[PDB]
């Protein structure tokens, strides 16, 4: 009956306890469409008037007999509530529950308190409330004191089943209205008003939708248990490595040896306080707050003559960054793992422990940072698409129902205007409206900081001949069509937001004139990529929205929260974070700066503003609000991230539209020009026609056979490793090394020949055609050809000669023949080139994009970046005095070591904007640029502190936009690229030789032997009984609780133990040591000759020997001879005994299965990658091995030798701070550098380097490694979604 | 440095009196730089006077009326300055301030307490 | 930017020498103030006499008949951190054989110490009528060609005898 509707009455209560009476004396499910804020179904048609806002029967007939009712309001939405005596004190029929339940289902009531959270949220971001809030507050209270008893009213705080109790957003209710009660009267002192906040939480359940949103990602962060436990895990072992390698060892500081005065280390140690004091006996490198850290090994670093290696002190960084205890060293290894400001980490563990310690650092930075990172997106990843494919399915399933359930119940103007109507004529004025918008954007692209006058005459005056242009087109056509048709469009839309901005600065923002830049987009419609930038865009306010909203709440909830608590701690306990007593730059007093620093702590800079906090306001709160904050936000940001991108993917269409359906404008023009340039084609090419022995083939075998002869192809790739070491010996170091230097000019000889018979041979064996259609050859060939061009000039003197010499730098490319002989690195090389026309696309789009952000930059901060520093100490000087150039000139005329200096990479042009938009993109170096545009004032003016504070909102865009939204649309297009090849191929990988294809299968087959041996219970009665003792299902835990009690023994051990504790713990290691041999010979007595035939257990074997034999060996280099270093080294293979708890573990078992399944295609980038690492670090070493010791470049992390630039070469890999490596290459003129001066010993003489070659080889460089990390990425996640598939 | 005091103290005639100032600053108290100005004002028109102070060391200068009745009970490392007054009488009935510095922490606390004598 | 290399040995009669001696700082920072003596023992005598002292930016020159006039500086110049030292003898005679040694003398001046420090460093000059080429440029002319030479062998012989199996593919065919 779908008229069952009446009225909620009595005799339906006397009838509901009808039926349970006898339900009680005898001894289905809710219908999933009709729980509470759902829609009604439409099967029951329109709701009658009289019964709106009316307690209705409970129609559901799992519901039916119990005591309850059903309320439904104008939105057709279901409030189900309760039919017993409120609190058993007023029965659903007095008039006061009547006229409560309709104030409680009408909108204007969820209005209402959705506008008192926004305005309690605008109170609650205000640092310092004055006195009128004291009494808003009062009115807040009092507001959701109504709002609570409207409900409790009707809702009960009893129990019926159905109370206020039972919903779980409630308690949030409660706990809040408690807290407002307590403290207004009571009046811990840290967290005072902090539980506010938690109001506004309450925008999840007041705003609809996000009460399935918040559902489906605490759903998501579900499957997190494994990968969290691995993450764990191996960030434990990892610390155990570390703090066994490196305890202590950045406490190593330079100390200074003539102690006056009779003085002990001991007797100054103690009496030592004041960073000054600490310097007149510590060497502190010039400007530094910590002091050096040296070593004690050649490796290391090393100290000033006349200060010496010692371990006393505190650590660096405040004593925050330390492998000195378990905690800490965990600490440095998450730091390292999330590869946040790890720079630091790396020079400073590479400084103290010597430089061969790289290796840790790449093992972790592989293995760690790279792997689990992989790891959680992967599995992120699996969820969310499976909870995508949740709803689809619903989606379906829900429309056919209907559907079938549906379908079983059945005058002068008028001239004028057609005219100029026509004269809007699409093929063609369209087209010339897009060329004035190019010429417009090219034209404002040509602003640049030192401009003549007549220059920007000449582009004011073309910019309003183009607002001009613009204006009439709007105005033309919204006289032609109707009017009410013109603001119909969407682009007419934007457009004549713009046009009307446009006439605004021809009345005239400051900064709209920037914005004529946004009518660049109109390019979109014939743009297909860039239509899918829009539509990425609009799916962040549109669909997805709501989580947006999430994020957008819960960086709100963040940023007041951390205010809240740290606020004022950051004023008083400020003076030990700032030695001149103010606040630092980047803190948590204001709610714009919290907001910063969270917004920061989301970007991935999480550590140096940790360490502010912990030091000002205590550790464990700042440990817990930096890491809650940086888990929310990953999972949230990733989760937009994800639903955006796979939304990309397919959803946005299954090719139900055509490539522009409609005739587009670039459809119909160029067949307008079509039948114009056949025209051209046809008429005036007739015009102008009207007007006017056999040996030879043997021999070709012969050489054909030799050449495709195996120990040919292995002789030159010998000969290719030969060369590319030659090339790797010529260093700084190499006049010393006299002999190598004649033995490395002959071979040069010897190889030019080698392959000049190489080429020669090849001719021969292919033919200049074959030889000469194939691209390796032809690489080849230039190589040679370029080789062979130097022996000759060297030959006849003209060595001198500039190309010539600037030719032999590029003899570091000789490596690159090593590409088409190994042929993983081939098939990488592949299918990398197969993908870059769509790599082609994206960053058009992106440089277009980053284009107008660029413009918008040079319009706003161009040449107000400039300052006046004083070079004695490096600081600006104070905007009191030097208020201008111009008074800063007359100072430098006055006194000296000033200098009204620019910030050598800034907004003065464009190009110099896209180089500070990528250093802002990739957050590195972006710190100083912020720090100089919220500083600006205007051209020749000195800035002042924080003075245009608000643009740091610029960067906030920028960040969301040209770096978020771009990649969004990188990785897309290169994850369809990749299965657009895959596909080709036939689905085959696109990383492996066939070698490594079929190792790879049988690899595969082995995980497949679920069943095993019999092994049967042997004969002896005795060792039978040990047999089904050792096979106990709970013998093998109780070995795994031992190997745990063994990691937290591991774990106890901490800078500075006492000789007591170093012993017993030295005991309970042997005791574990005797036991798990023990248990190792049980094992051996059971399975008779039977205990080798299952890989774990000759692990276990193993492990048991190495342990073993690594106490014997620490005992004897102990006793016998001295060795820290060798005993530490072998000390650590004790670690073997815990590796075997991932025996037990299920769920990691498997993901190490999935990364060793992967590895041979990461071996094979990896190979790729170090060639590509190899051919950059020599051209290293010849052009900026002479730079001046700046930023990045330092005595140890140079490009002076292979070493040094190796190390900067891998660091800069993970592109962590490469804008410190080319702040010393940029400058190339005096002040700034020399260039006429003589390194001692050697024959180069400049000190500062070309900007050009600077530029091209650090941006090379990152984009490189970027898309070949990407490769990685892309082979880590294929094969966990594949592994997984099972 | 917010200062807590009690701004209203009545202590019976001839019994003893705490005067309780202390402080909570967020840096370490050291003794080199530290300093606390003891003094008094009985009317707001009647001058201040000086008795106790601390600059590296306890320093009184036993005043008159102020001679053998006062110590300083207080130890400055956990925040405590209080001082006590021996055997009250009616006569310092009056205005107590404790005036504290404490580097490198530049704002200058400032404790006011009115002292009153029942009989 | 400095390296340490050693100084050549052999100075041939009658043209001139350059001797090398440098020094650079172990951290290449620190400021320092270094001056500098050089002192020889001739051939076939017990004593080292001194020779130059290179202070501030005087060549001040001890008499002595062989070296009067024929020392040159040509060290670092003009800054008082010489890192190199090295001298120049422009008319070598064979009187200029002998063991050379140089002494720096370096002030480093830090933070609130100043560390007087001394380095030696030792070199042998032997005057020949001619130069005679280095070892190791002979030993490797030598064998760049034998390489060659003999490399090219493995190639052609090889030919040969592959032209020879064609030879035989020809005969089959
Ligand atoms: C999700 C919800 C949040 C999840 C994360 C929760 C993790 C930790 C919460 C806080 C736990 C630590 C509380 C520390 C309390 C404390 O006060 O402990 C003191 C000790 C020793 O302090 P000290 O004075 O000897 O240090 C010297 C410092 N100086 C030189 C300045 C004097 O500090 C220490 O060892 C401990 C220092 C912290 C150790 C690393 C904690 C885990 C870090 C990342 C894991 C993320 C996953
Ligand atoms: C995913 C997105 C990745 C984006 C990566 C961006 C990477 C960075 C790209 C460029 C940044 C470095 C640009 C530095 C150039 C500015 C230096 C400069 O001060 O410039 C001045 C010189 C003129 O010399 P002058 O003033 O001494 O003479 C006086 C001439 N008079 C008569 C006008 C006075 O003008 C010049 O040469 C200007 C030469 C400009 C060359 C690049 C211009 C185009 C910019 C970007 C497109 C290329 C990168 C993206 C494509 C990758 C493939
Ligand atoms: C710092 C710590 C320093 C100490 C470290 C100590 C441990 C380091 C190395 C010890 C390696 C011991 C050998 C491990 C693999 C043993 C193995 O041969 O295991 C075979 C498994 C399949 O085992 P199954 O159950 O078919 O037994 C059937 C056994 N069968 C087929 C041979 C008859 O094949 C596989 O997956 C092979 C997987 C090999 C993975 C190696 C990873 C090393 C890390
Ligand atoms: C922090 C450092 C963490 C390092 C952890 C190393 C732990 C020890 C690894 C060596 C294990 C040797 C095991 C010998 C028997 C191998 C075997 O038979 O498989 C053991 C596990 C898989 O366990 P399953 O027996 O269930 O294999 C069936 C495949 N499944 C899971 C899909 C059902 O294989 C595996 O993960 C082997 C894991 C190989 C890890 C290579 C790391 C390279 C760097
Ligand atoms: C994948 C990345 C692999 C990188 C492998 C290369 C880095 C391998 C890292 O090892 C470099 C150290 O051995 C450098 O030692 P030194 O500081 O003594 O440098 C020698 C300078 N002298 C001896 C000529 C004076
Ligand atoms: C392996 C084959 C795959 C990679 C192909 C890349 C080309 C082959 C590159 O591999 C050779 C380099 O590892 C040689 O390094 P060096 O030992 O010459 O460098 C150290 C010498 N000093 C300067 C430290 C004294
Ligand atoms: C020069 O000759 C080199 C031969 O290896 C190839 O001969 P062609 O370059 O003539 O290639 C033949 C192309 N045709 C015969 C189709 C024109
Ligand atoms: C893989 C793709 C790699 C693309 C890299 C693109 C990098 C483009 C670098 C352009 C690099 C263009 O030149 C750099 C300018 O800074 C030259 O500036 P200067 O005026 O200092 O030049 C000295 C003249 N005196
Ligand atoms: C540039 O900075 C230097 C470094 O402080 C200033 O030189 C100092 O001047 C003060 C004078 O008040 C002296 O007490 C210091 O001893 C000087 N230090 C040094 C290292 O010389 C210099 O005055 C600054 N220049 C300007 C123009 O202010
Ligand atoms: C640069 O700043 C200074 C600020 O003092 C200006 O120079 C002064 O201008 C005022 C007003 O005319 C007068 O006191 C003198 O003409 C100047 N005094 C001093 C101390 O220089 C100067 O005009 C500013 N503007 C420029 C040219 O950039
Ligand atoms: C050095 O100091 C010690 C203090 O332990 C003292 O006993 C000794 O006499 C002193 N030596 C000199 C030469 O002053
Ligand atoms: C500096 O000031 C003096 C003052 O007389 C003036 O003569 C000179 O032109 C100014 N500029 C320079 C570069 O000396
Ligand atoms: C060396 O001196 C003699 C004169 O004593 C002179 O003939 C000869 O040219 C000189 N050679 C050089 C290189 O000065
Ligand atoms: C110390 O410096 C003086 C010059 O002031 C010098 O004569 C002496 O040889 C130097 N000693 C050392 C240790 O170098």
């Amino acid at each position: 009956g779908p008229q069952s509707f009446v009225h909620f009455t009595k005799q339906s209560l006397a009838l509901i306890e009808q039926r349970i009476a006898e339900r009680k004396s005898k001894e289905p499910k809710p219908s999933s469409d009709l729980e509470a804020g759902k829609q009604l179904p439409f099967i029951y048609g329109d709701i009658p008037p009289g019964m709106v806002s009316e307690p209705l029967e409970d129609l559901d007939p799992y519901y039916a007999d119990k005591k309850t009712f059903i309320v439904l309001n104008k939105g057709k939405t279901i409030f189900r509530f309760n039919a017993t005596p409120a609190l058993y004190m007023l029965s659903p029929f007095s008039p006061l529950r009547r006229i409560s339940i309709k104030i409680l289902v009408h909108s204007l009531f969820s209005m209402l308190i959705m506008c008192t959270i926004l305005t309690n949220c605008i109170f609650m971001t205000m640092n310092n409330p004055p006195d009128w809030t004291k009494n808003v507050k009062y009115t807040f209270t009092g507001i959701y004191t109504f709002e609570s008893l409207v409900k409790i009213l009707a809702r009960g705080f009893c129990v019926g089943e159905f109370t206020f109790l039972r919903d779980p957003w409630n308690w949030l209710d409660f706990v809040v209205i408690v807290f407002a009660y307590l403290t207004e009267f009571v009046n811990n002192v840290s967290a005072l008003r902090t539980f506010r906040v938690l109001r506004a939480l309450k925008t999840i359940s007041v705003i609809p939708g996000l009460k399935t949103i918040v559902g489906a990602l605490i759903q998501s962060v579900k499957k997190l248990s494994d990968v969290m436990i691995l993450t764990v895990f191996c960030l434990s072992v990892f610390a155990l490595i570390g703090l066994q390698l490196f305890m202590g060892n950045l406490k190593h500081k330079c100390f200074r040896n003539s102690l006056e005065n009779n003085e002990t280390l001991e007797s100054i140690m103690n009496t030592l306080e004041s960073e000054e004091d600490f310097r007149k006996y510590f060497y502190y490198l010039e400007g530094s707050k910590d002091a050096l850290l040296c070593g004690f090994s050649t490796d290391s670093g090393q100290c000033p003559e006349g200060y010496t290696c010692v371990k006393i002190g505190r650590n660096p960084d405040y004593g925050y960054t330390s492998f000195d205890t378990f905690s800490w060293a965990f600490l440095a290894l998450f730091r390292l793992m999330t590869q946040d400001y790890w720079e630091n980490l790396y020079q400073q563990t590479l400084r103290a422990a010597g430089k061969t310690y790289m290796i840790f650092f790449v093992v972790v930075i592989f293995l760690g940072s790279f792997y689990l990172i992989n790891l959680i997106l992967a599995v992120v990843a699996m969820a969310y698409e499976e909870q995508n494919q949740a709803n689809i399915e619903e989606a379906k399933q829900k429309e056919l129902e209907f559907q079938q359930m549906l379908d079983r119940l059945k005058p002068y103007w008028i001239k004028f205007k057609k005219c100029i109507y026509f004269i809007v004529m699409d093929p063609f004025v369209d087209l010339a409206i897009t060329i004035c918008i190019v010429l417009n954007t090219l034209f404002m692209a040509m602003e640049h900081h030192p401009m003549t006058e007549e220059f920007k005459n000449v582009l004011a005056i073309r910019n309003l001949v183009f607002t001009g242009i613009f204006a009439a087109e709007m105005v033309l056509k919204l006289i032609a069509m109707d009017p009410y048709e013109y603001f119909q469009v969407g682009w007419n839309i934007f457009d004549s937001l713009i046009v009307t901005l446009s006439l605004v600065e021809l009345f005239l923002l400051s900064v709209l004139r920037s914005f004529r830049l946004l009518r660049v987009f109109k390019l979109a419609k014939s743009w297909p990529t860039l239509n899918m930038l829009i539509k990425i865009i609009g799916n962040s306010v549109g669909a997805f929205g709501n989580l947006t909203l999430v994020l957008a709440i819960i960086v709100f909830i963040f940023a007041v929260v951390g205010m809240q608590l740290f606020g004022k701690s950051y004023k008083e306990c400020v003076c030990k974070i700032n030695d001149d007593c103010t606040l630092p730059r980047w803190h948590m007093n204001d709610f714009f700066h919290s907001f910063l620093i969270v917004f920061r702590v989301l970007c991935g800079e999480w550590i140096e503003t940790m360490w502010d906090c912990m030091e000002v306001a205590g550790q464990a709160m700042c440990l817990i609000v930096y890491m809650m904050v940086m888990v929310i936000g990953n999972l949230v940001v990733l989760n937009l991230f994800l639903a955006l991108l796979l939304s990309s993917f397919s959803s946005d269409n299954l090719t139900a539209i055509e490539e522009d359906p409609d005739a587009n404008n670039l459809q119909i023009a160029v067949t307008r020009i079509k039948k114009g340039i056949n025209y051209v084609k046809q008429t005036l090419r007739e015009f102008i026609l009207k007007a006017f022995g056999k040996i030879w083939w043997n021999i070709r075998k012969t050489c054909y056979k030799i050449v495709e002869h195996s120990w040919f192809e292995s002789f030159i790739v010998l000969m290719i490793l030969l060369s590319s070491g030659a090339l790797a010996f010529e260093d700084i170091y190499i006049e010393r090394k006299k002999t190598i230097k004649i033995i490395l000019e002959y071979a040069d000889k010897i190889f030019t020949y080698i392959f000049i018979l190489e080429m020669l041979l090849k001719w021969i064996a292919y033919g200049y055609k074959t030889y000469f259609t194939n691209a390796w050859c032809w690489l080849d060939f230039l190589i040679v050809d370029v080789s062979l061009v130097t022996l000759v000039a060297n030959t006849l003197g003209y060595s001198d000669l500039g190309p010539i010499k600037s030719l032999r730098t590029l003899r570091a490319l000789r490596p690159l023949r090593a590409l088409s002989r190994f042929e993983g690195m081939r098939v990488v090389v592949n299918a990398l080139i197969g993908a870059i026309p769509s790599i082609m696309n994206v960053l058009l789009v992106c440089l277009i994009f980053w284009l107008i952000f660029s413009i918008m930059g040079v319009n706003l901060f161009a040449g107000k970046f400039y300052e006046c520093i004083n070079t004695t100490d490096g600081s600006r000087f104070p905007a009191s005095q030097v208020p201008n150039r111009s008074e800063c000139f007359a100072l430098m005329n006055v006194s000296q070591n000033v200098r009204w200096k620019n910030l050598k990479v800034n907004f003065d042009n464009v190009g110099l904007g896209y180089l500070s938009l990528l250093q802002v993109a990739t957050f590195k170096g972006w710190t100083i640029i912020m720090y100089a545009a919220v500083d600006s004032v205007n051209v020749d003016k000195q800035p002042k502190y924080e003075y245009s504070l608000y643009m740091y909102i610029y960067f906030v865009v920028f960040i969301i936009f040209g770096s978020f939204f771009t990649l969004n649309l990188f990785i897309c297009v290169i994850i369809d690229n990749f299965n657009q090849q895959k596909k080709k191929l036939g689905g085959q990988d696109i990383f492996m030789t066939e070698e490594q294809k079929k190792y790879y299968n049988a690899m595969k087959k082995l995980g497949s032997k679920k069943p095993q041996k019999p092994i049967p219970r042997p004969g002896n009665k005795i060792q039978g009984c040990i047999f089904d003792l050792v096979t106990n299902q709970a013998f093998d835990i109780s070995i795994m609780v031992l190997i745990c009690l063994n990691m937290v023994t591991m774990m106890v051990e901490k800078e500075g133990q006492s000789q007591h504790m170093t012993e017993v713990l030295y005991w309970i290691n042997v005791v574990f040591i005797i036991l798990f041999t023990g248990e190792c010979v049980l094992k051996l007595i059971s399975l008779r000759h039977y205990y080798f035939t299952v890989g774990w257990n000759i692990f276990d074997f193993v492990v048991v020997i190495i342990s073993i034999v690594g106490m014997f060996l620490a005992d004897l280099i102990e006793t016998y001879f001295v060795s820290p270093t060798l005993f530490r080294v072998i000390r650590l293979a004790r670690i073997g005994r815990i590796l075997r708890l991932v025996k037990g573990a299920k769920g990691i078992r498997t993901l190490l299965f999935a990364l060793m399944m992967s590895l041979p295609a990461l071996f094979n980038i990896g190979l790729l990658l170090f060639l590509v690492m190899f051919i950059y670090a020599i051209f290293g070493m010849s052009n900026f091995a002479y730079v001046k010791k700046e930023d990045g470049i330092n005595d140890m992390f140079n490009f002076e030798t292979f070493g040094n630039s190796m190390i900067c070469l891998f660091q800069i890999t993970t592109s962590a701070g490469w804008d410190g490596l080319l702040a010393p290459i940029l400058n190339s003129k005096p002040p700034d550098c020399d260039p006429k001066k003589v390194h001692p010993g050697s024959s180069v003489e400049g000190d500062c380097g070309n900007p050009s070659v600077g530029i091209f080889y650090f941006v090379s460089y990152i984009i490189i490694s970027f898309l070949v990390v990407v490769n990685m990425y892309i082979a880590v996640i294929l094969e966990n979604f594949s592994v997984a598939t099972e | 440095m917010e200062v807590t005091v009690p701004a209203t103290l009545n202590v019976l005639n001839g019994s003893d009196a705490r005067l309780p100032c202390t402080f909570n600053s967020c840096y370490t108290v050291n003794h080199k730089q530290f300093s606390l100005n003891w003094t008094y004002q009985e009317c707001n028109n009647c001058s201040e006077e000086m008795f106790l102070q601390f600059r590296m060391k306890i320093i009184n200068l036993k005043l008159e009326r102020f001679q053998d009745r006062v110590e300083f009970s207080g130890n400055p490392s956990k925040y405590d300055v209080s001082v006590m007054l021996r055997n009250v009488q009616p006569e310092d009935e009056g205005i107590y301030n404790c005036y504290i510095m404490n580097p490198p922490d530049r704002h200058r606390g400032h404790g006011k307490i009115h002292l009153q004598v029942l009989m | 930017g400095c390296v340490e290399v050693d100084s050549e040995t052999e100075a041939v009669y009658g043209m001139t020498f350059k001797i090398l001696c440098i020094s650079c700082k172990r951290r290449s920072e620190t400021n320092a103030e270094t001056f500098t003596e050089w002192t020889f023992r001739q051939k076939g005598t017990e004593e080292f006499v001194k020779i130059l002292r290179y202070e501030n930016e005087v060549l001040q020159l001890e008499e002595d008949e062989r070296f009067e006039g024929r020392v040159v500086w040509n060290g670092s110049r003009g800054t008082k951190d010489l890192q190199d030292l090295s001298i120049f003898i422009t008319n070598v005679t064979y009187n200029h054989s002998g063991d050379y040694e140089c002494h720096v003398y370096r002030l480093l001046f830090f933070e609130n110490y100043e560390h007087n420090t001394s380095v030696v460093k030792k070199i042998h000059i032997e005057v020949v009528d001619k130069a005679n080429r280095d070892m190791a440029s002979i030993v490797s002319e030598i064998m760049m060609y034998v390489l060659i030479v003999v490399l090219t062998i493995w190639l052609v012989a090889e030919m040969i005898y592959c032209y020879k199996k064609i030879a035989a593919a020809t005969e089959t065919a």
